[PDB]
């Protein structure tokens, strides 16, 4: 199993901590849900780093980004505007699991953090 | 005979091979069950395990049903070919077959309730990616993934048939450097952009036996930082004595790390056998050093304090790291 | 060595009372034996045979052809049989060294015999993995045993040099020399120097006669 | 057959007598050695030196 | 079909290397030549003093004792060959044919069994492996009778001695097939690596109780 | 061959232990015949000690281990019914045999204890 | 074809790992599941702190562009699973 | 047919990899992608300093040559590609096309031939295999620079550069010890082997004629 927990809810930086069997789940995405709206996928991060998929509505502003030092994951959310106000949640992905976009692919999910401006 | 026989041949009359079982009706349900025989080499440097199962597909279809001939019918080569089956495939595997010796390894029964029940010999070559990180005190986990092709789960439903009991065959295996811990079977719908396929995954973990490194990589490196503290006790003005024992060491060392990682597998990224075996190496490295100080100290430029407190002191950052290692990786 | 490689074919179904193979003339053609890729083995001809080989099914008539193969030396030799000789050689040296030398002996001999461990493994790196010894493993063998001796002879030099009836009489003073008995080991050396080369020599001769002759 | 592939001799006595043979060999090569330390050893010792190896290599020749 | 292979087939030339045979009573003959590729667990905890016992399972498919039987044809001489076989590393003491009914939930299928014991010659091994690490290990002892002052010429010894167990060790392990577990052979040479420590840290006691102090 | 001998016979915990060539037959399961009725599969363990399979009726109740460095199967048995007296056999079981719970494919048996609550 | 393949072959456990849909208009849909051993030139003069360009070419065999044109559907999204390729 | 092939293929992903155009004028041409493992002979007598000449020879099966010509079309512009060919180790120096018609006492069959001179890079040997020997020959040399007394020194610098050469001549298995035969670099490192060896044996005569009698 492996347990997710958000942190850090101008430029604004969410931390994402993940621990337990994190290597059964290698894929990470980021989804956002806004109030009386369906959760909807933002981006998507590999296990080795990089390769990096995002949403198109949210593509050259947001830039997710994976250390592994604690193994943390980072959004680092930009250019933030009004429409870009949601619960967001990280959620970790298996090796065969299918599409990244659909959250039922998902396995296990974070508590979500808010953030509100 | 002749009646079993122009029964078949209308039973194959009349049959669409392109349309599945109950095309506009619900999905059809097949369930699975396998069979191991054995789990073959299983590879780190190419990530994968090589399988041989009995497979065999449960499903019903009303057009190939039957009344009169109370004896189940059984399909071998031919005709076998003109019933539609599933499209079932693994997803992961990389290279697999069906046996041909002495005969195509395949069986189609019909039972006279329209049930039909196929069965395969199935060696397959399955991508399993390893955690090499703990080697060679880690535990993998290694899965089989069943899918169909083309027919989402509107269509084909999969499931186990017998539940936990579909999988048998496991005590069978007996893999030299891997022991079987655990296995189970789940089952899920993966979400695609056509729609949500079947799934099913059979997965096995394994525990590598570490005897063998503890024999031949743990014990001759300790066994060779000790000798190298040996220099500590020999006198300080036995300079040829002491520089061929510190300076042999470190040949040794390095010997046994490059002889070592020519035997094992390639692997080319860090595990934790080779920080030990680094430890130790700078551990040997540092004692020609201590001497080489001494040397220059004292005889260059009642027993000296710099021995001395290498006596002491070598042992004991040893043993902590030792500790430090095995906490951290066991 | 030499081998004698067939070839042997036959018709798999039909026995002797139903096909019969016979060769056309002149047994068969072969072109040129340069183009041949034959790099480790040197070609001495070939020959044919047809017998009638008996089998549950039935019999058979079986035609074969046999290719004679003689294998090169050159390559082991300058791999194995020259090095392992100079290394003999160096462990003479030892010998010749003064006694009084003794890192220099010590780490003469002990590193002439880690040589010798070292070479005796490229012996198997062109043949099968097979359980039996063969002629160049003996030689290698025959080596390792001559250092050891050689390292074994300066010990116990060291040691003892760094320490300190009718028609005869007596039976024993007859059959043994316990008159007397020392002396004779200081020059333990003396008697190695030409002692060591004429039993090497000796074995050399002894072996390759055996194995180039009587065989 | 042959002396280095044991797993050919048809028996364990057969074995035996070989070996024996080949110590005698052994034994005989150690005297035509020891004709090298004529040179410096007196000659009633290695006279005798040979004698015992001889009668040696005789004894295991016989058995 | 063959129970336990891994990878089989019929030799294609220069056809197909099948035959049928008629008989007029009705008997029917059916052969192939098959190179296949069956899978024998092997207990090297005695490596290389090992024996191994090799199986060859044959088996109906589809069919159960209901509906087919097997049986060797001609008893014990159904097998020939054997006394012909010649292997490098193994010798084939013993064959044995068997015919059992193994039982399934379907039903009881017939089963036949070609079994070979193979015992493993050694005769490399000690020539190179068990030898040189006994001639070693006694060379080791040679630091015994050198002198106890002369200190560059002892640890020079013991150390060279236990690079050239360590040289022993690893050379082999670049021939030996990696069978990854214990082994009788690894229980030597640890054994011997032991002996040859032990002989050099002998003089470690020596230099510092008579020369340190 | 293999010779097997079963001992001991509510904390029960009954030892088959196997001499001769016991790689042959690596796989080992226990029995149970209680009067009248015919042997009933308990339970089957393999030979590098991982991979136990027990019966539905005892699934949880007991428990097998296994030790090759001294050719022994334990038994061990934490809650007992009066339904489980009976005498109680362990069975040998090749490599290519067939399945577990069948008798006919086990080759060599023991002479059973018997347990009695 | 793959004008860079050096041995390509289509999966076939239990069936042949194709599929073929159509739709009530004219259009046809045709998917593989294809494993092959592509060239790809290793510039290693620098090894090991070297980075390589791989290719996988694709090309009709002998139609040429007056008769069948290419395009990846969808553009830069047309290639999926990029996330999933993990080397050691 | 190709008569120097081994093992050859046509590609078969997603189609089959042959074409078969027509013309207006009855004329055909057929073209096929395959993948042939062709032999040619290879003198490794000069390796690593060789040049090897490769060839593919293309030969009609059943038909003479009064019944089928073959021939290249377009002169020397037939092949194409050898600028596209890149080697790692080799090196095209050039290539050719020969066409002719092999005489048998039969009849006449055609055949055509490509074929290719491949150079060797030699910088890689030059730096690997060659370098090392030559700089332990000459610490080997410097023997004859230290005091004529300092035996422990001279001798453990002799026979460490001997185990040397050793040790490079035995971890020398990447340069072609699978097949044997009589290299270059198999002389090269004879030589350097027999100097270090003189270079010792200098010594020896050294310490026996100056230091003992
Ligand atoms: C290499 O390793 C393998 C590892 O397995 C090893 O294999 C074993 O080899 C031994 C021989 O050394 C095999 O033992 C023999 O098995 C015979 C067959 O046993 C089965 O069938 C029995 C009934 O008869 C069969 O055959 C007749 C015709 O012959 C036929 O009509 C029948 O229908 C049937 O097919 C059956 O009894 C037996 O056991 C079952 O049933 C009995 C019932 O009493 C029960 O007690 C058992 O528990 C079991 O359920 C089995 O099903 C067998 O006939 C043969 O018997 C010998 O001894 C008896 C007396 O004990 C004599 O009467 C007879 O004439 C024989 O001399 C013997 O037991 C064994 O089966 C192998 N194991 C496996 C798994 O294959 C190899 O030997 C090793 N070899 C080498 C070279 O290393
Ligand atoms: C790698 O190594 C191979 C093996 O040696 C070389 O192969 C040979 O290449 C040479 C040319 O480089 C070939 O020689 C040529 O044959 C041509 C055709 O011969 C015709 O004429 C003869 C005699 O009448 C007929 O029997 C035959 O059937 C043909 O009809 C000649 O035209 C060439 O001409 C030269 O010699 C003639 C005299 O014979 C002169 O009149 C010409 O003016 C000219 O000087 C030449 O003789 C040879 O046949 C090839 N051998 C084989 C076995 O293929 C490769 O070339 C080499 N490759 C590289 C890159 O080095
Ligand atoms: C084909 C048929 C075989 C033909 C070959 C025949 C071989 C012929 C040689 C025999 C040697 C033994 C003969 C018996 C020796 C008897 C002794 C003798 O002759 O005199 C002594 C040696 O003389 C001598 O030169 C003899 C010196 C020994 C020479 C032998 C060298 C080793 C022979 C290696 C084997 C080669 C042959 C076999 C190969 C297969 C010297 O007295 P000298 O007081 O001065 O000393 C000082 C003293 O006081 C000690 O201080
Ligand atoms: C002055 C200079 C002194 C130098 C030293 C002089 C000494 C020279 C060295 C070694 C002599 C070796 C003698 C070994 C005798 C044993 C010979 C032997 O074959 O024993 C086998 C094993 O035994 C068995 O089953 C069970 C018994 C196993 C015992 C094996 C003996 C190994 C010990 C090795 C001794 C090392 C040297 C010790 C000298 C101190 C049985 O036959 P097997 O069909 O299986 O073979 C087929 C296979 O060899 C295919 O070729
Ligand atoms: C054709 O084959 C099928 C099996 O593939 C036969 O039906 C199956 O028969 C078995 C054996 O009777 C049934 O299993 C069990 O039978 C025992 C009998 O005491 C019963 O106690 C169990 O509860 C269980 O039913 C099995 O259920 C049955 N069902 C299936 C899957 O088909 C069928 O009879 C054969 N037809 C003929 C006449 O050849
Ligand atoms: C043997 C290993 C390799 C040796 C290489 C050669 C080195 C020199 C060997 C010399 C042997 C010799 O002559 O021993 C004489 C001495 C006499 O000692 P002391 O009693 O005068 O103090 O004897 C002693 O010091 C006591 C006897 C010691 C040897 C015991 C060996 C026993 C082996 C069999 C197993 C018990
Ligand atoms: C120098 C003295 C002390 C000892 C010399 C003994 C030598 C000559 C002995 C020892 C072992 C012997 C070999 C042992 C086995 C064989 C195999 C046989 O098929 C031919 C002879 C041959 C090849 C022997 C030749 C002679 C030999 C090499
Ligand atoms: C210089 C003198 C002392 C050298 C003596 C070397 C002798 C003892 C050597 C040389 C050849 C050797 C034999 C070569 C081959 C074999 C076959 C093997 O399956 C068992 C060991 C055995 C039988 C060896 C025993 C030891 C042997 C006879
Ligand atoms: C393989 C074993 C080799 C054993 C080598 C023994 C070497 C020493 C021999 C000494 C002989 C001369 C002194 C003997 C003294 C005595 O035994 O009384
Ligand atoms: C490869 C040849 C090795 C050397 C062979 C040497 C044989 C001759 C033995 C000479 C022993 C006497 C040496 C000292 C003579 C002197 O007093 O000067
Ligand atoms: C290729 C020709 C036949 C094989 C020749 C091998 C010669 C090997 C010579 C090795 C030296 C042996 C005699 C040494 C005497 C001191
Ligand atoms: C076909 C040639 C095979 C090689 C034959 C050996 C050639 C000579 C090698 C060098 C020998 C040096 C001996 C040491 C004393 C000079
Ligand atoms: C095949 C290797 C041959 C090695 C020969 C080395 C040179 C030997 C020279 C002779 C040394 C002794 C001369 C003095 C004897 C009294
Ligand atoms: C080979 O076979 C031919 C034809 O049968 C025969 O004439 C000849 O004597 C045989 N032997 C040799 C050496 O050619
Ligand atoms: C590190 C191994 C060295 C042990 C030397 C012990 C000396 C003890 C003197 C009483
Ligand atoms: C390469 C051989 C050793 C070089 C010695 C340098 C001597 C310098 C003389 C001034
Ligand atoms: C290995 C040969 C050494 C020879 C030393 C010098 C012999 C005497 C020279 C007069
Ligand atoms: C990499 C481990 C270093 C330890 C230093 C004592
Ligand atoms: C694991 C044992 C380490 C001992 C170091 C002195
Ligand atoms: C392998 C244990 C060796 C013990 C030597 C005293």
């Amino acid at each position: 199993q492996v347990q997710l927990v958000e942190s850090g809810g101008g430029s604004l930086r969410l931390s994402c901590a993940a621990s337990g069997h994190t290597f059964n789940y290698p894929i990470m995405g980021w989804f956002r849900q806004a109030p009386g709206k369906e959760r909807e996928f933002v981006g998507a991060i590999s296990w080795s780093g990089g390769s990096t998929s995002y949403a198109d509505s949210v593509k050259d502003r947001f830039t997710i980004s994976r250390d592994n030092a604690k193994n943390t994951v980072y959004l680092e959310m930009n250019n933030l505007k009004p429409e870009d106000t949601a619960v967001y949640y990280c959620a970790a992905k298996g090796r065969y699991s299918g599409g990244l976009y659909y959250p039922t692919n998902y396995d296990y999910w974070g508590q979500g953090t808010q953030v509100t401006v | 005979m002749s009646f079993v026989k122009e029964t078949v041949d209308k039973l194959l009359k009349g049959y669409d091979i392109r349309l599945r079982p109950d095309f506009g009706g619900p999905p059809v349900c097949v369930g699975m069950n396998i069979d191991i025989a054995s789990i073959d080499m299983v590879s780190e440097v190419n990530m994968d395990y090589t399988l041989t199962m009995y497979f065999q597909q449960y499903w019903r279809d009303k057009r190939l049903a039957y009344s009169g001939i109370p004896l189940n019918l059984t399909l071998d080569n031919r005709v076998a070919d003109q019933l539609w089956v599933p499209d079932t495939y693994f997803l992961n595997d990389k290279k697999s077959f069906v046996h041909g010796v002495t005969v195509k390894n395949r069986m189609i029964r019909l039972h006279p309730d329209g049930t039909v029940l196929y069965g395969l010999r199935i060696t397959t070559t399955a991508a399993c990616m390893m955690d090499l990180r703990r080697y060679p005190l880690d535990e993998q986990n290694c899965t089989l993934e069943i899918e169909s092709y083309g027919y989402t789960t509107d269509d084909i439903e999969f499931y186990w048939r017998g539940g936990d009991k579909a999988v048998t065959g496991v005590e069978r295996i007996e893999l030299p450097q891997f022991s079987i811990v655990e296995h189970r079977l789940v089952s899920r719908n993966v979400v695609f952009a056509t729609g949500a396929y079947p799934r099913l995954s059979l997965s096995f973990r394994l525990k590598r036996n570490i005897g063998y490194f503890i024999l031949q990589t743990y014990m001759p490196s300790i066994l060779i930082t000790i000798l190298s503290w040996v220099s500590f006790w020999i006198n300080y003005d036995a300079s040829a004595a002491r520089v061929a024992l510190g300076i042999t060491t470190v040949l040794t060392m390095t010997t046994i790390n490059t002889h070592l990682r020519e035997t094992l597998p390639k692997i080319p990224y860090v595990k934790a056998i080779d920080m030990y075996l680094m430890g130790c190496f700078v551990f040997v490295f540092l004692a020609l050093l201590e001497y080489a100080f001494v040397n220059y100290i004292f005889f260059g430029r009642d027993v000296n304090a710099i021995d001395r407190w290498s006596r002491i002191v070598f042992p004991f950052t040893f043993s902590l790291f030792n500790l430090v290692y095995w906490l951290y990786y066991v | 060595d030499e081998h004698s490689c067939p070839l042997e074919f036959s018709s798999y179904g039909y026995p002797r009372e139903e096909i019969v193979y016979q060769w056309k003339r002149s047994s068969v053609e072969v072109g040129d034996t340069r183009s041949w890729r034959l790099y480790q083995f040197s070609f001495v001809g070939l020959r044919n045979t047809t017998e009638v080989v008996k089998t549950t099914s039935g019999d058979y008539v079986v035609m074969s052809v046999y290719f004679d193969l003689s294998r090169r030396m050159g390559y082991f030799t300058i791999q194995t049989y020259i090095p392992c000789t100079l290394i003999v050689v160096l462990s003479w040296v030892s010998f010749w060294i003064n006694k009084d030398a003794v890192p220099a002996r010590t780490s003469l001999g002990i590193t002439t015999v880690l040589t010798m461990t070292t070479l005796s493994t490229i012996a198997r790196k062109s043949l099968p993995k097979v359980s039996y010894v063969t002629a160049m493993d003996l030689f290698v063998s025959v080596c390792f045993i001559f250092v050891f001796s050689a390292l074994v002879e300066y010990g116990t030099l060291h040691y003892f040099v760094s320490n300190r009836c009718l028609d005869g009489k007596d039976c024993a003073s007859f059959f043994c020399c316990f008159e007397d008995c020392h002396i004779r080991i200081a020059k333990m050396d003396s008697y190695a120097r030409i002692f060591f080369p004429t039993a090497f020599c000796l074995f050399n001769l002894v072996y390759w006669v055996s194995y180039l002759y009587l065989g | 057959g042959s002396f280095t592939d044991f797993s050919t001799i048809p028996s364990s006595a057969f074995k035996a007598a070989a070996f024996f043979v080949l110590l005698s060999m052994v034994l005989i090569l150690g005297c035509i050695t020891c004709f090298s330390l004529f040179f410096f050893c007196n000659t009633a010792t290695v006279y005798k030196i040979c004698a015992w190896m001889q009668l040696l290599a005789a004894l295991c020749l016989v058995l």
